[PDB]
């Protein structure tokens, strides 16, 4: 089970230029591709080996979608600031997200069409692919022009057909590095506080992909609510890392024990701290 | 305008330090919303120039993620920093690179 | 590859 997702954000400038437009594609937890509208020479640039198969034809042919949809954006800055009777002055967020999520046997789970003005829900999609639930009476009137535009009966014929063809293309183009589970390499520390309590710190290094558990236990009890837990975090070579850490009681050490849950790993792994 | 989110921010090795041992030295600020910032990897107070950073994306709650990174040699004299300004910090954040962490 | 056919404005 596999999922593409396109993420775009555009940024209203108070008079500094027109808004900047910038893409990511993902598939899982890979990005794929890009584009910049303040890059000197626009382009979508491939960020992942796989998709550097694809030909000149490829590139030539998404740089057109992203610069329409850069002045679709700015067209739509605009009216939003109308709507919410905005200055011209203040600056302005609009994020989109799309894509499918397929099965194993390559057939449409869920498509996902939704919009985010200034870090706030503002119109998404229904589940069904032909309603729009709007967050307020801004995004009602969009809805309403929409509606009439039958734009969701536009969005469900990508959602449905090309976004699934194209996840369907990618996931044979790069079966071994997107079906692929990197197990993470695991290992303990120790950091004494004082003289009385110590750090036991659990590392998972170089997993894909980024879903994990972590999780310590003390003679096999769970110690989530004393846990410190980092965000899951890009190593730089499309890995991640996370780590949990408890303050336990100098000598109670053998006591502990991290357990982790990945994808890569057959079943859970248990870890102690090796002195 | 509307919401603001303070950026969460992480500084850390893509490998384990090792002295003298060639790595990337890593500064992952995240849950941050609007997208401006302004962000700096340090040695010894001093400004990288030769820092790359991942292409903006955005996580469930709409709020943004970027990776800063640049190639680095750790050493037991060295301190390396990470240093981020955003609209919801009153002054510019430094979180100092811990290898523990 | 992204959406071809243009989205309509908000």
């Amino acid at each position: 089970s596999h999922s593409m997702r396109y993420f775009y954000t555009s940024v209203s400038r108070p008079g500094r230029g027109e808004p900047r437009f910038i893409s990511v594609g993902y598939v899982d937890d890979t990005q794929f591709v890009r584009f910049d509208s303040d890059a000197a020479s626009p382009r979508e640039e491939p960020r992942a080996p796989w998709i550097e198969q694809e030909g000149p034809e490829y590139w030539d042919r998404n740089t057109q979608i992203y610069k329409a949809q850069a002045q679709t954006d700015r067209e739509s800055l605009r009216n939003l600031r109308g709507y919410y009777n905005q200055s011209e002055a203040g600056s302005h967020t609009l994020q989109s997200m799309y894509g499918c999520d397929v099965g194993p046997d390559g057939r449409l789970l869920r498509g996902h069409d939704q919009y985010a003005y200034d870090g706030k829900d503002y119109i998404a999609l229904n589940e069904d692919l032909r309603s729009w639930t709007a967050a307020d009476t801004a995004a009602q009137i969009t809805q309403r022009k929409w509606e009439a535009a039958r734009e969701a009966e536009q969005r469900r014929a990508y959602l449905e057909g090309e976004c699934v063809e194209w996840l369907r293309r990618y996931l044979e183009n790069g079966k071994d590095k997107l079906e692929r589970a990197d197990p993470p390499k695991t290992h303990v520390t120790h950091h004494p506080i004082s003289d009385h309590e110590a750090t036991l710190r659990c590392w998972a290094l170089g997993f894909y992909p980024a879903e994990i558990t972590l999780t310590w236990q003390r003679d096999g009890e769970d110690q989530t609510q004393d846990t410190e837990l980092v965000e899951t975090r890009p190593a730089g070579d499309r890995t991640f890392q996370k780590w949990a850490a408890v303050v336990v009681p100098s000598g109670e050490e053998q006591r502990y024990t991290c357990h982790v849950q990945h994808e890569g790993l057959p079943k859970p792994l248990t870890l102690r701290w090796e002195p | 305008e509307a919401i603001q989110r303070t950026p969460k921010i992480q500084v850390y090795s893509r490998h384990p330090a090792e002295n003298g041992k060639s790595n990337f030295l890593n500064c992952y600020v995240s849950g941050f919303h609007p997208s401006d910032i302004e962000v700096d990897l340090l040695k010894n107070g001093e400004r990288i120039e030769k820092v790359e950073h991942s292409d903006l994306s955005f996580s469930k709650d709409w709020s943004f993620y970027l990776l800063y990174y640049t190639e680095f040699t750790p050493t037991e004299k060295d301190e390396y920093a990470c240093r981020v300004n955003h609209v919801t910090l009153s002054q510019p954040k430094i979180v100092k690179w811990d290898r523990d962490m | 590859s992204p959406n071809g056919t243009i989205r309509n404005i908000l």
